[PDB]
């Protein structure tokens, strides 16, 4: 059940991540299996275009 | 242009309303199209008669640039055959007449 | 391979002898064969409603 | 002249695909149960599990399936006996041989083939012992079957409707 | 495929041109049969290249 | 067909040029837009986008779709009041829009 | 029913992952957004003093 | 026209985002 | 001289030139999905233009 | 004799049967009405082309049979073969069959325009409901479960034209008011199906974790025909022709 | 060359027989157009080409002239039944142009 | 594209001419049987999400230009020649060689082609691991990479 | 658990139906035989032609016989059992509708 | 053999086509069941195999039919109820 506050903002929340464990959310994404190339495209565009 | 009809003789009897509401040269007959069409499946419902309404106000805003609370603040939301949409109230206003004609 | 292998035994046994009583099926079959292109001939070369009429005539006389 | 020659018409007297509410009617709750699962496992095994499934099928195929086709394949042969039917030293007519095999053989297959399953369903689906505990492990119900009976005239629509286009189909 | 549908052949050409050259006409839909596919097929590789 | 022609611009272009020629003080931008409308929204400059794929292909048809929204997007002109509606999806192959008026925004078609 | 359309109206933000807060948010029946739709792309008019005052003094509705 | 340009090739599709 | 090389010959060249001349494509480009498309031929120059 | 009398004369037999037969047979089978209706008019629609094919094939052996014998000038082989003659007879049978076949099963793609859907220059009605039902079609591979069959045998009497009124009884329906209310609302009111409810979703997923550890998906909806078959194409969005029709879809 | 991009539009050559760019909308159109311009001949050039054809080989006084025994023309409708052709020429004018205007 | 569709062509044909080995061999039956069951014995429409549909469809039209006509074409070109060797022994024209003789061709090239453009049929089938097609496509790709020892898109 | 339950005016109907027709059936089988025996006896005897053409005609007279027999009762529980699996597809589709 | 991946379900697998163009000319002959002489026929066949196995049925392991039980009964006298070809 749910706390009967969800979603509201603990005070003093600090918008920071410094420790925080990423593993948790690669189930909720998914990578094709040309994400390698893919980000070298992304970084070869944008360099060559901006 | 920016209704759901390719011509004004495939919109049902509220098309026809419009083009009665308002002069053959007035091109507010095209927002009250759009009225129509927002009051689609809408005006039957209580709380969907509010939402087409709304969906005016938003239609209204996205044409023309508009102040929070001239729509609030219309003295008279009655529309006459000389209206034109060169504001966002009378576009508001046209939006609102084609709802209300609007049957289903 | 069944197919080919009984048209050659077929053609072989024709052609190094015929003078064979056959059986009563295969016999059957080529009878009914034979009086099946004959039908189909008179079928051709008549109507329909005669060979009705014909066929109930000959029943009637059988029965 | 009709449907009756161009259409589907193999499943609709075999593998309990005639089994439908009247039967249910008279029968007692247990032959209702393995009236069921026994329609179920036949036309929509994915209500089985795997081993379900596995077992259910190598019991088919033992008792009333692979029986009926080795039945049926016994009675082509009888008529294929005598094959060539017509022929002399002069032509053998290849050709109406063919035809001829081709028109009697699969007939007596598929008589022999019906008249099996005729025979052998009735008492496998009753005197059955692993479709007796399989039924009374699932236990369906009535709406269980008739889900099963609209799933199972889908499939088969929906077979006719894939073999529609077998020569020419590009898809666009 | 013209003159065949009209009754009156005669009146077909004469009230036209008054003129025949229905022999060339008719003889020529059998090479404009094929003269086109070349450049049919190559239009719809430039139409697919456009859409592309 | 030139002279029925002629006559329809004449009609429209040149003897309704003579009904105004001096300010008025009562309704002068009702009167103007009168004679204005008869002429501007002819069907020769306004008619075709309801079969306009004749010329555009499917995807030139979605770019051209949110341009010509995005175009006649001001709500006083009587020509868009007359032209076909762009709210509607190539009659061949749609690639962008799935459904039409399930959008994110009222004005861009996407 | 069939031709009824939402035209671009309140097209807000659709959740999609499962523990997102927004899909519960917004399922609520008392949820408030910042700012009702047709306001979202109208001018302000309150000066920039005013507008701090009323976010500061805003209160969230749960 | 009705068919002038007498073909169209509704099979190219729109080009799929493959980025990550 | 009338029918099938000018009704022809346009369409071998723009095959051709496909073929060994990658239809006049200018490499060194990026993401082939964003960049530009060089049209095949187009402009018939058997035909008077 | 009596019973064969009746047999031979059954007013029903001049009567001519009409399209209703296959609907009673669907409706037997067990599909609703409307699901009835739309196989039917599905079923019709596939095999009136070969019917077609074939009373054209028919019809023109009856007419031009003569034109075996003519070409007998460069085919002598039908001349000294009735069989070939026989066989170039089924042949050209099979043919117009075929040409029936494909003109009202094969996909023909054409555009969904109201200006000629529905004139058959393409197969866009067919093809439509036939991908459709192919594609959303997928067989219920569960049990229904416990919650599920006391659902649907408490269903028994409802009708949309007015909503009962429930009443509570603390001593017949347990819990609280309130809770039994929100309950009630949820099971039938809500208009929610039994399978959507979260527990009734875990139970079945307990149930075939069997299938789940195989690797097969469970379909908690079970499939609606009624919902991807439409003989009208207002579903599929199919813009009615406009002649026939006094309305337009958005599309 | 705004940096790396390359916003050169035009790489015509020397001897340049199409449109300078064909990036611009309305030159692929108008591109489009006059490729299947041409198209629709195909019927118009082969009857043409056995005309010449048969003028060239027989109806020199040599080979087979012909009596030419007709006073004076008939044709009532053949002017309209020819100006299908350059109708549809108009027709697809109209279209193209109108659709890009 | 057509940079890249040639490059991909000569690659394919320096491969053919270079040869496999048992390892390549293997990849190759995998992503061939991949191919022909998911998309050349498979009627494309009836997948689920439009933009598989699509791209299933353009995996197939690419495979009917690359293979099946090529291979026609290929076979085609035998039976003719075949048809000229009977036409002048027999001094008179023979029809017999161009069904039989045509078949024979393209069932022999058939496979020689499917062979040299295996891995771009199979790649084009990376629609994503969100459609059914997709995960089909990454668990033969997973296998070919096991069994290669290598990595690929 | 409980579980739907079929109209009991049906449910006496159909065993009505299917009493009478197993009860034809069992009588049409031996129908069948006689008829086919009689056939064969008289074309072996009466009629000359093949005797797979007489084996054929005694098998059809003997079929057509038994089903002359038993026509009644099929006739009744088909439709017996057409009407109530109509009835019951109806009420389990009311029943599960959503 | 491996019947365990037959019996796995998989999209392509089931809406991929299970009847050929062979199969139609070796199974059109199930058609004949919309004939009430054709069904007379089977069932004078079925019964006599009936009966030939429950007079055989004295030695062990041959079990023939017993009119007592229903399902039997039920199944042999509805195999044919309700056929139509028109209906897939
Ligand atoms: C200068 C140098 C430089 C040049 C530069 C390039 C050029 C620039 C030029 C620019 C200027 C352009 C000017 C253009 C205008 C020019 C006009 C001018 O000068 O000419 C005047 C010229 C004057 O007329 P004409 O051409 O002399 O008139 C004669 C007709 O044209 C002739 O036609 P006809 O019909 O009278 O005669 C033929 C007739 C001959 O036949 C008969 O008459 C016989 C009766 C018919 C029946 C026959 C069959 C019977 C069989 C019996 C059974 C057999 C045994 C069984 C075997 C089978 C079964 C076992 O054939 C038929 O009618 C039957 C044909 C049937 C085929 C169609 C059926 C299709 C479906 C079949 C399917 C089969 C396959 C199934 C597959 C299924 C699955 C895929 O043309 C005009 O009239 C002006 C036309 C202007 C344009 C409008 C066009 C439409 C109007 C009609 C005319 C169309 C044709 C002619 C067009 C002109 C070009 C060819
Ligand atoms: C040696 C050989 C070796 C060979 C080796 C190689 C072997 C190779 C392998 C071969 C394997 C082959 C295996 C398969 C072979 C067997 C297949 C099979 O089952 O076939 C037998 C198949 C068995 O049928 P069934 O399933 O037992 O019949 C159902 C029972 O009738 C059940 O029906 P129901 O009783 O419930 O209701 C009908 C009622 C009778 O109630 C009626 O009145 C029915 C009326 C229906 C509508 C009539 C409309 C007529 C107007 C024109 C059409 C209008 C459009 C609508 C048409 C709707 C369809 C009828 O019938 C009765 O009760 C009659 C008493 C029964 C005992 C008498 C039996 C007589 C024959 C059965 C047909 C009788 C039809 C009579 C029609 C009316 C005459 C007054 O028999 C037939 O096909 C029927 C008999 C044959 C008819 C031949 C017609 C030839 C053309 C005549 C043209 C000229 C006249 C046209 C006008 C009509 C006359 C006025
Ligand atoms: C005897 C047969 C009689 C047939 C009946 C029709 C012919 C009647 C006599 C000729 C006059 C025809 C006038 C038609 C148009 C009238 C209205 C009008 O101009 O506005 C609509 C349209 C103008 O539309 P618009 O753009 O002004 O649209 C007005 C509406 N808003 C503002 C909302 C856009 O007219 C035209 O477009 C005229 C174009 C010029 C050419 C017209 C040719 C017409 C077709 C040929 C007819 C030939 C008849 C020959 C008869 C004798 C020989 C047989
Ligand atoms: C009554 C008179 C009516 C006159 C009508 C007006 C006619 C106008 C057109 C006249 C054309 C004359 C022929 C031109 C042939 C050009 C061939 C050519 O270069 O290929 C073009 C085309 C161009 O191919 P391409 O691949 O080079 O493409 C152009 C270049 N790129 C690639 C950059 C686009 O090639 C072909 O057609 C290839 C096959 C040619 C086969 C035939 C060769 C014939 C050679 C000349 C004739 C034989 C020599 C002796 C002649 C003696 C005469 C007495
Ligand atoms: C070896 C010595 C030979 C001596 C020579 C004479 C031999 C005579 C042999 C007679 C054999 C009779 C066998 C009958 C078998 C019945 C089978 C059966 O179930 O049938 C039920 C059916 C009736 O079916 P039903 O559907 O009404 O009812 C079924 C029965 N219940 C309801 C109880 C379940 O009876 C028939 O129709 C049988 C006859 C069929 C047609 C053939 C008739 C031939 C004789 C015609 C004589 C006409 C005389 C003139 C009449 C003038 C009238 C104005
Ligand atoms: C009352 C006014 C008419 C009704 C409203 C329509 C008017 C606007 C459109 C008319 C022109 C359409 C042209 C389309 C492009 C094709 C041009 C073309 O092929 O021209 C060269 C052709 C001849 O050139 P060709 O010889 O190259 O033809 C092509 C040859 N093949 C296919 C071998 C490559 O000229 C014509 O005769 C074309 C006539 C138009 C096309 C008709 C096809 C049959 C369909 C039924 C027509 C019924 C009449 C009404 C029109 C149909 C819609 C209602
Ligand atoms: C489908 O097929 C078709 C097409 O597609 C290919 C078409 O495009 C077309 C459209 C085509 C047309 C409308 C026609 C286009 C034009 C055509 C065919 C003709 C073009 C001809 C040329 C380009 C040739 C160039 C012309 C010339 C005159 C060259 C002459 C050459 C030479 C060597 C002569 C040089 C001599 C001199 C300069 C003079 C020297 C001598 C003297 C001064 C005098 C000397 C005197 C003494 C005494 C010594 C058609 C019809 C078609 O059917
Ligand atoms: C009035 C009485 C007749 C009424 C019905 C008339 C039907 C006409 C159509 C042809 C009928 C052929 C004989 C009966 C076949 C019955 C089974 C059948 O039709 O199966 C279907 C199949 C063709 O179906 P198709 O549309 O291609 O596939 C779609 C599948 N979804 O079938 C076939 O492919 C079979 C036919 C293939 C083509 C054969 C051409 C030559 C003729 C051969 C006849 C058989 C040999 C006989 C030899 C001995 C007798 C002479
Ligand atoms: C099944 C496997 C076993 C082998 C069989 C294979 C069957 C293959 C498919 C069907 C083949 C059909 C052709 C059969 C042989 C040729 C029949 C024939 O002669 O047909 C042409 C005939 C014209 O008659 P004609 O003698 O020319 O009369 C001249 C009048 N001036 O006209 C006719 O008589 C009409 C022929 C119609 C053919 C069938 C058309 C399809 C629809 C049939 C509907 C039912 C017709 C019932 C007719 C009953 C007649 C008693
Ligand atoms: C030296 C000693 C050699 C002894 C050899 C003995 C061989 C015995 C087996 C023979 C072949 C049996 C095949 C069984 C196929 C089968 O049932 O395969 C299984 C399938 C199952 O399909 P169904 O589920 O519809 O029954 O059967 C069919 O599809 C039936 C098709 C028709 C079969 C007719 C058989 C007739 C007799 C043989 C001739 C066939 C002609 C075919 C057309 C030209």
């Amino acid at each position: 059940d749910l706390p009967a506050d969800y979603g509201k903002m603990p005070a003093g929340y600090n918008f920071l991540t410094r420790g925080k464990d990423w593993r948790e959310y690669d189930k909720d994404f998914i990578l094709r299996t040309d994400a390698v190339w893919e980000k070298f495209q992304l970084e070869h565009f944008f360099r060559n275009y901006m | 242009a920016q209704t759901a009809h390719q011509n004004r003789y495939q919109g049902g009897l509220c098309y026809a309303q419009c083009n009665e509401l308002f002069s053959f040269w007035n091109p507010s007959i095209q927002q009250c199209w759009k009225g129509c069409d927002f009051g689609v499946g809408r005006v039957n419902d209580p709380e969907g008669r509010i939402e087409a309404q709304q969906m005016c106000k938003r239609w209204a805003a996205e044409l023309y640039w508009t102040y929070k609370g001239e729509l609030d603040t219309i003295k008279d939301l009655r529309v006459h055959a000389d209206m034109y949409p060169t504001t966002p109230q009378n576009v508001y206003r046209a939006c609102l007449a084609g709802v209300r004609r609007q049957k289903f | 391979f069944y197919s080919l292998f009984n048209f050659y035994l077929s053609r072989i046994k024709n052609k190094n002898n015929y003078l064979v009583r056959k059986h009563l099926y295969t016999t059957e079959l080529l009878i009914e064969l034979i009086l099946f292109k004959y039908k189909l001939i008179i079928l051709k070369f008549s109507s329909i409603k005669y060979i009705l009429n014909f066929n109930v005539r000959k029943f009637i006389l059988f029965n | 002249v009709f449907e009756f020659l161009f259409y589907n018409q193999q499943h609709k007297t075999r593998n309990g695909y005639f089994i439908n509410h009247d039967n249910l009617m008279l029968a007692s709750l247990e032959e209702r149960k393995k009236l069921i699962f026994y329609f179920i496992a036949n036309q929509v095994p994915e209500k089985l599990d795997p081993v379900d499934r596995v077992k259910f099928n190598e019991e088919l195929s033992d008792n009333l399936s692979t029986k009926a086709r080795l039945i049926g394949s016994l009675t082509g042969l009888i008529g294929l006996v005598g094959f060539p039917y017509i022929s002399t030293r002069i032509y053998s007519r290849p050709v109406l041989n063919i035809g001829l095999s081709l028109l009697i053989c699969p007939f007596l297959y598929y008589v022999g083939n019906q008249l099996t399953y005729s025979v052998w369903e009735p008492k496998f689906i009753a005197n059955n012992n692993t479709v007796c505990e399989l039924s009374k492990k699932y236990n369906f119900t009535v709406f269980d079957f008739a889900q099963a009976k609209k799933e199972a005239h889908l499939k088969a629509l929906r077979t006719e409707l894939v073999s529609d286009n077998l020569l020419y189909s590009p898809g666009i | 495929m013209g003159s065949v549908w009209f009754r009156n052949r005669y009146w077909w050409y004469r009230s036209l041109y008054d003129d025949y050259v229905a022999r060339e006409a008719k003889l020529a839909f059998g090479i404009a049969a094929f003269i086109w596919l070349p450049h049919y097929y190559w239009g719809i590789h430039l139409n697919r290249a456009f859409e592309v | 067909v030139c002279g029925i022609y002629v006559i329809h611009v004449i009609y429209n272009y040149m003897i309704p040029y003579y009904w105004v020629s001096t300010p008025l003080k009562n309704d002068e931008f009702t009167r103007l837009r009168m004679k204005d409308y008869i002429a501007s929204t002819v069907l020769e400059e306004v008619y075709g986008i309801s079969y306009a794929e004749w010329g555009w292909l499917p995807h030139d048809f979605a770019y051209n779709r949110m341009r010509g929204l995005a175009g006649y997007m001001h709500p006083d002109d009587p020509r868009a009041m007359c032209t076909s509606t762009f709210h509607r999806k190539h009659k061949y192959i749609e690639h962008e829009v799935e459904k039409v008026g399930d959008y994110h925004h009222m004005t861009y078609p996407k | 029913a069939l031709n009824k359309r939402n035209w671009g109206y309140n097209a807000h933000y659709k959740p999609e992952l499962e523990r997102s807060m927004k899909k519960v948010l917004y399922a609520d029946p008392n949820y408030k957004f910042p700012i009702e739709w047709p306001e979202r792309y109208m001018a302000e008019t309150k000066t920039l003093e005013q507008v701090m005052d009323e976010e500061e003094n805003w209160e969230y509705y749960k | 026209a009705l068919f002038f340009m007498a073909n169209t090739a509704i099979s190219v599709p729109s080009v799929l985002d493959t980025s990550p | 001289i009338v029918l099938t090389w000018g009704w022809s010959s346009f369409q071998i060249g723009g095959y051709n030139y496909e073929r060994f001349d990658d239809n006049g494509e200018r490499r060194n480009t990026l993401y082939w999905k964003l960049s530009p498309v060089e049209f095949p031929q187009s402009k018939l120059w058997n035909r008077p233009s | 004799v009596y019973h064969l009398f009746e047999r031979i004369c059954n007013p029903d037999n001049f009567k001519l049967s009409g399209e209703a037969a296959r609907v009673r047979t669907l409706i037997a089978a067990g599909f609703s009405k409307e699901e009835a209706e739309q196989v039917a008019w599905l079923q019709n629609h596939q095999v009136n082309g070969k019917i077609l094919g074939l009373f054209t094939g028919g019809f023109a052996l009856y007419c031009c049979n003569n034109y075996f014998h003519y070409f007998e000038r460069y085919f002598p082989r039908l001349r000294y073969q009735p069989f070939t003659k026989f066989l170039a007879q089924a042949a050209t049978v099979y043919f117009f069959f075929k040409i029936g076949d494909y003109y009202f099963t094969s996909r023909r793609y054409g555009s969904n325009d109201a200006r000629m859907n529905g004139l058959m220059y393409s197969n866009t009605y067919y093809s439509t409901n036939k991908e459709a039902l192919i594609q959303n079609f997928e067989p219920l591979n569960r049990k229904f479960t416990e919650e599920e069959v006391e659902q649907f045998l408490r269903n028994e009497g409802r009708s949309q034209e007015e909503k009962r009124n429930w009443i509570y009884n603390p001593h017949i329906h347990g819990s609280t008011e309130g809770e039994w209310k929100a309950d009630i609302h949820e099971k039938f009111d809500s208009g929610k199906a039994p399978w959507e409810r979260e527990h009734v979703k875990a139970k079945i997923l307990e149930t075939n974790k069997a299938k789940i550890d195989a690797g097969e998906e469970i379909q908690l909806k079970p499939f609606k025909t009624l919902n991807h078959l439409d003989k009208t194409g207002l579903l599929h969005r199919l813009h009615p022709f406009i002649w026939t029709n006094n309305w337009t879809l958005l599309g | 060359m705004w940096g790396n991009l390359w916003t050169e539009a035009s790489y015509q050559l020397n001897f340049n027989i199409g449109f300078s760019s064909l990036r611009s909308d309305v030159l692929i159109h108008l591109a489009q157009w006059q490729y299947w311009w041409w198209f629709w001949f195909a019927l118009i050039w082969s009857f043409y080409y056995f005309i010449i054809l048969k003028v060239a080989r027989f109806r020199v006084l040599k080979m087979r002239p012909k009596i030419s025994t007709s006073y004076r023309p008939h044709g009532k409708w053949g002017d309209f039944l020819a100006c299908i052709i350059p109708l549809i020429w108009c027709i697809n004018i109209l279209t193209n142009s109108n659709l890009i205007l | 594209s057509c940079t890249t569709r040639r490059f991909i062509d000569e690659k394919e044909k320096l491969e053919y001419s270079r040869g496999y080995n048992q390892q390549e061999l293997e990849a190759s039956k995998l992503r061939k049987d991949f191919v022909k069951k998911y998309i050349v014995d498979f009627d494309t429409t009836l997948y689920k999400t439009q933009v598989e549909r699509d791209w299933a469809y353009i995996a197939k039209r690419e495979y009917r230009y690359e293979v099946q006509l090529k291979s026609i074409g290929y076979g085609g070109a035998l039976a003719n020649a075949v048809l000229l060797w009977r036409i002048y022994a027999n001094k008179k024209m023979v029809f017999w060689p161009i069904p039989i003789v045509g078949a024979l061709g393209y069932l022999y090239f058939q496979p020689v082609f499917f062979q040299k453009s295996n891995k771009r049929f199979f790649d084009m089938c990376n629609v994503g691991e969100e459609y059914y097609l997709g995960r089909e496509r990454n668990k033969i790709l997973r296998e070919c990479n096991k069994i290669l020892n290598v990595e690929d898109f | 658990a409980r579980d739907f339950e079929y109209n009991n005016q049906d449910v006496n109907q159909l065993n009505g139906a299917f009493i009478s027709l197993v009860e034809d059936e069992k009588i049409g089988f031996w129908v069948g035989v006689g008829g086919f025996a009689y056939s064969q006896f008289i074309m072996r005897k009466f009629v000359k032609s093949t005797n797979i053409f007489a084996s054929v005609t005694s098998l059809f007279a003997g079929a057509a016989l038994a089903n002359l027999y038993t026509h009644q009762s099929r006739a009744s529980y088909a439709r017996v059992a057409a009407r109530a699996n109509r009835n019951a597809s109806l009420a389990l589709n009311k029943l599960m509708e959503y | 053999s491996d019947p365990f991946k037959k019996v796995e379900r998989d999209y392509h697998n089931e809406r991929s086509v299970h009847k050929h163009f062979a199969s139609y000319p070796l199974k059109f002959w199930w058609g004949l069941n919309k004939f009430e002489t054709i069904q007379g026929i089977h069932s004078i066949l079925g019964n006599a195999a009936d009966l030939v196995v429950s007079t055989l049925s004295f030695i062990p392991g041959v079990q023939g039919r017993n009119n007592a039980s229903y399902i039997e009964n039920s199944i042999r006298v509805t195999r044919f109820r309700g056929f139509d070809d028109k209906t897939q």
